[PDB]
């Protein structure tokens, strides 16, 4: 098929992928908010005797303790995973790196400038 | 190389006639009535650029497919638009990495042609199964029937 | 281009200053580093005669100037002239004010500290750059080859140095710096041309002898056989036209001038040739990385452009080295600008972007910051 | 020891998080304020946990990609 | 005549450039040919070494089989004597 | 495989870490236990240079590292490095998280308690295994032979120990542990090579000397006759090619290096050789089980792989022992991995499945649980 | 004018000679370069074959040595047993 069609398909697929990524990310955010709000319920205990108030205070203290323990353990695990990921990434880069240095070219002067230089006096528009 | 073909492909016959007149302007009186890699090097030297002949070989080989060392009409247009590399910086590799991560909905480390079909249906361009087969042959270097992530980078290498 | 900020990859060198913006393939402006005051009196009034022509302008008026290089052997001996050269390079050959561009100079190994400190002090006080970094001229030439190991012999015009590197870890105890280079070959050629009758004395005629050396001389594969052949036949005598006529014919001076590299006893130097200082530099390395260094010997620098050197050097090292190891000599066609291409690659890296010597750091520690962590 | 160092460090951080529940002497509105502060803290920690989960799943897939490319580097 | 002289000078400069370029291309060609000669010789030597090593390996295989059979026989003898 | 849960049979050793899942024939991953930090400076940026290469990766970059074993003589002297080695073994060589697998370490006899307690504390706190068990390295080697009696001489690379066992009842008063092993033989070989001119000093070249020892050295059947023969003829001189060429020729250093095992006076050690500590270990046993121990002498460990040791040892013991007893030396071809094969067999047993030190038990009694009933 | 015409004619002749010589040199260099690349590939294949053969030969030598040692030991034991 013609190369122009292929480039158009390339950019179209890129745009589609970006749209899907953003949609799924927003979906994840909304669902996460909903589920987390489901997890922890707002309380309403105003005006109650201070005995029950402090009982709730201690209960929430303990709940936060448990939640923080779990979350910190998960965070430590995730950080270890990311550390392994980075180490493997560097190792793979080392194994098959070498001459993969990207290059840039600037000697390719502007085409109009080149045509003007090759033509001279008789070049006004073309 | 095919990128310049795609870029010029948007243009119309006006550019063809413009380059016809340009050939009249530049290549009048030539015994061959064409341009070659040695001819281009000599003209560049006269024009004031001093590249290495290895670069001359690199450019002509990327464009001389039939072995004629010349520029076919279509290939002449592709080369004339090739001298200026307008599409620089090829977007962001990390962005494309994240996009390709989004691509494997099956999350198998391989790209399914069903996702290809869905994406193309989203595009809606005039395409037959042959177009996708040709595209896969262009891309699937290891003939794995998928889009390898390294192959994904290659087929998107420099692609803005 | 546009927003953002590009780095200036300058490369002082000694004989040709090569500069250009980071991220390209070739230096933008390459011109000899000579500053020549006029020496005669001058009678025309209002001709607009300047007091010092620098760069490529003094290679066209060299008939009435006294050209003098500001860099002798890597080190810089005349700081005012070097400042003038830098000012010309920034303002007229690139036309970019240095107030908005980082710079990446290059320096030979084992050079005096004061040279490097004065270089950074100039760059920060006079030209007032945002940040500058000094790099060893051999690591860049190793960058340009796309390798990560190998022992690079960077035979410039001022000084020839031989830095071995393995897996990115440079070996500081195995650097062998030798002060024979292109300039001594020019002087020796100018000295042996007198055996036929051609006398070049003026500092302007040294440029003519340099052109003769570049265009005619070549390195012989076997020295004695060439000396015997040139003394019987006449198939070697190539002629050359001076800037005024009176063609000259170079006989066996063709391969005797660059032979000095492999036998520095010709110009009275004691040390061993570039074929044996590489082997000595390898043998100082550890016993387990000698095979890799043998297989990845890299050539760089201008003076290694003689036709037929990549075979003579390989033959010599194969003679010296053990018979089992494979000896391979990497000689890319872009040898002359290899250091600058490597410099561009290094300046274009993202990982390197935080190694520059920022100006506030210099303000806090003085010019001696260069020897510190920011090397 | 380094293992003991880490174990004690985790315990010390745990104690560091352990704020003093000294609030009984306070009043109903202030108790409500503290409770809502704790509720917000829990909400933030839950958000952090969900982000950790998503990043861990991404990590798993990335390590899968790494292993696949390792296979490709025979 | 003066203008024709100027054109003659231009043609002379073009002649100079053409000669220089031809010499450079000839240099490149001859150097590559000599390097090819050396490479061909090295490839020949590698072929010879590989073939000889293959023959050596086959002979070592045969020796292995024979000595293995001898070992089996003496194993049987040892068990009988035990 | 599938459901269910398999055990990890790790075997720290000293010189080679051997690991693999229980129930197989050979360890899955065998790699030297060395952790080497780089020692030079490093000039390439972004090369991805790590701070410590462990395992088999540091046997390829050993040219610019300073390898240092974390286990000296059975005991562990550098706990951070040992933790790093274990982490590598679990995650990169087996790729199984330890949270779901029991582990079976191995330990030499008569080792300090603190070493074992720290080992179990690490395994339970850092890696967080479900249950771990520590076993004596000689009982496993007796498992692998399929015997149930016999006196096993397990001459590893760190320490040589000689545990006699009868009918499954170990004799704790007859264990003779001697600290001469493969490492001391490597050092002695490196020390006697200097008598011909070859000097190996760097900690990286110790690996080269180890390779020489493995490939060339052999144990002489009779020492004096070999010393006399090697001093007259030249039929023994075998050559070896270093990692860079320059072949070397080993003369009577071939059988003098491993002779140190039978005459520890060579390296200045007082004790008697491995030929006489076995006889002493037997004579400490009761008078009625000496015939069975004589007939079932077992060899294990890496260092007992020298060509011709199973005959020298038998000759020596037959000289020492009474003339009527039959002396037989079991030398299986799979000597090196004998301990690990035995470990796999032991971990695969159903009767053994309730001897593991479960985590709740450790939580109740602390690390000192290992010395208790769960041995 | 006569001088100028003569110099122009000699210039044109020399220029055409230079151009054609440059083209012939280019063609020869191309042919030699392609054949050189082919020979390089052949050399690489020969080298890898040699590496394989030498590794195999080393393994076979080791096996032979081990089996010979076992044979010698068994022989001595059988004689003593008789
Ligand atoms: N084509 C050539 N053939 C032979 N010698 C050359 C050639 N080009 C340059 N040289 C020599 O190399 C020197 C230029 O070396 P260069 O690499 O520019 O030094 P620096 O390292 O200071 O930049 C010149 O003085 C010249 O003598
Ligand atoms: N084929 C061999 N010949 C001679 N010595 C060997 C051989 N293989 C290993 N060794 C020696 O044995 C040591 C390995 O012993 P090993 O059994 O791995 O110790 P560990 O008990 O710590 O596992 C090496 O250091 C080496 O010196
Ligand atoms: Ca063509
Ligand atoms: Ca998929
Ligand atoms: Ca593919
Ligand atoms: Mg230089
Ligand atoms: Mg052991």
């Amino acid at each position: 098929i013609s190369a122009s069609r292929k480039l158009q398909l390339k950019t179209l697929m890129l745009q589609i992928a970006k749209q899907e990524l953003e949609r799924e990310a927003e979906e994840r955010r909304g669902e996460k908010g909903r589920a987390l709000s489901t997890r922890c319920q707002p309380l309403e205990l105003a005006g109650l005797s201070f005995a029950e108030l402090q009982d709730l205070c201690r209960q929430l203290h303990a709940r936060v303790d448990k939640v923080d323990e779990e979350r910190y353990d998960v965070e430590a695990k995730v950080t270890k995973n990311i550390t392994e990921i980075a180490d493997l990434n560097q190792k793979i880069f080392d194994l098959r790196g070498k001459f993969k240095r990207p290059t840039l070219r600037r000697v390719r002067i502007s085409a109009d400038a080149m045509m003007q230089a090759l033509l001279g006096a008789r070049a006004k528009e073309t | 190389d095919d990128i310049y073909k795609a870029a010029v492909e948007q243009l119309t016959e006006e550019q063809k006639n413009e380059f016809k007149a340009a050939f009249d302007i530049f290549v009048l009186g030539a015994e061959d009535g064409c341009i070659s890699t040695k001819e281009l090097g000599k003209v560049m030297r006269m024009l004031g650029q001093n590249p290495t002949p290895e670069e001359l070989q690199e450019m002509i080989d990327e464009v001389d497919e039939d072995g004629s060392g010349t520029v076919d009409f279509d290939e002449f247009l592709v080369m004339m638009v090739r001298c200026m590399k307008d599409d620089s910086k090829g977007k962001s590799e990390e962005e494309l990495s994240d996009l390709f991560r989004m691509f494997d909905k099956n999350a198998d480390g391989y790209i399914d042609l069903e996702e290809l079909k869905i994406m193309l249906q989203a595009t809606g361009e005039t395409i037959t199964e042959d177009d996708i087969e040709e595209l896969m042959k262009d891309g699937d270097k290891n003939n794995d029937g998928r889009i390898d992530y390294d192959e994904f980078l290659e087929f998107m290498k420099g692609v803005e | 281009d546009d927003e953002e900020t590009t780095a200036l990859v300058c490369d002082n060198g000694s004989g040709l200053v090569k500069a250009g913006f980071a991220g390209d393939d070739a230096p933008r402006a390459v011109f000899p580093s000579i500053v020549g005051r006029p020496r005669h009196q001058g009678v025309m009034v209002g001709m607009g005669q300047k007091d010092s022509y620098v760069g490529d302008e003094a290679q066209s008026k060299r008939g009435i100037l006294t050209l003098k290089y500001p860099i002798e052997h890597g080190i810089i001996t005349n700081w005012d002239d070097m400042e003038k050269i830098w000012h010309h390079t920034f303002y007229n050959e690139l036309r970019v004010a240095p107030e908005e561009h980082p710079t990446l100079l290059t320096e030979a190994p084992l050079n005096p500290k004061a040279n490097r400190e004065k270089m950074t002090q100039i760059m920060f006080e006079t030209f007032n750059v945002p940040a500058m970094y000094v790099a060893i001229q051999a690591v860049l030439s190793l960058y340009a080859s796309g390798r990560t190991t190998g022992i690079v012999l960077d035979s410039g015009d001022g000084v020839t140095h031989n830095v071995p590197i393995y897996e990115g870890y440079a070996l500081p105890h195995a650097i062998m710096r030798l002060d024979l280079a292109g300039r001594d070959l020019t002087d020796y050629l100018m000295k042996i041309l007198t055996e036929r009758g051609y006398s070049f004395v003026t500092t302007a005629e040294r440029e003519i002898v340099r052109d003769i050396k570049e265009k005619l001389c070549y390195v012989a594969l076997d020295f004695e056989n060439e000396m015997a052949t040139a003394a019987s036949s006449s198939s070697l005598e190539k002629s050359y036209e001076l800037p005024d006529g009176q063609v000259i014919t170079i006989g066996n001076e063709r391969f005797r001038c660059p032979e000095t590299l492999f036998q520095p006893s010709f110009i009275g130097m004691e040390s061993a040739g570039i074929h044996e200082t590489t082997y000595n530099s390898i043998m100082k390395c550890d016993i387990d990385i000698r095979k890799d260094l043998y297989a990845n010997n890299v050539l760089s620098g201008g003076t290694t452009m003689y036709p037929g050197i990549a075979d003579r050097m390989q033959k010599e090292i194969t003679a010296l080295a053990p018979s089992t190891m494979k000896i391979k000599i990497i000689a890319p066609p872009e040898r002359k600008y290899s250091v600058w291409i490597g410099g561009s690659i290094l300046a274009s890296l993202s990982t390197f972007q935080q190694m520059w010597i920022s100006k506030q750091e210099y303000d806090e520690a003085g010019p001696s910051i260069v020897h510190r962590k920011c090397f | 020891g380094k293992r003991q160092t880490e174990r004690e460090k985790k315990k010390k951080i745990l104690a560091e998080r352990r704020k003093v529940l000294a609030i009984d002497h306070l009043n109903e509105d202030q108790l409500r304020e503290k409770a809502k502060e704790l509720w917000q803290s829990i909400y933030n920690l839950e958000a952090e946990k969900f982000d950790l989960q998503e990043k861990f799943k991404q990590q798993k897939y990335e390590i899968n990609v790494l292993r696949n490319r390792i296979n490709d580097n025979q | 005549a003066q203008k024709d002289e100027e054109k003659m000078e231009i043609q002379e400069i073009q002649l100079k450039e053409a000669k220089h370029i031809a010499e450079d291309a000839d240099r490149k060609y001859e150097e590559v040919a000599r390097k090819l000669v050396i490479i061909e010789s090295d490839l020949e030597r590698a072929e010879e070494r590989a073939e000889l090593s293959e023959g050596k390996c086959a002979e070592l295989e045969e020796e292995l089989k024979t000595v293995t059979n001898n070992l089996k026989s003496l194993e049987a003898q040892a068990e009988k004597y035990s």
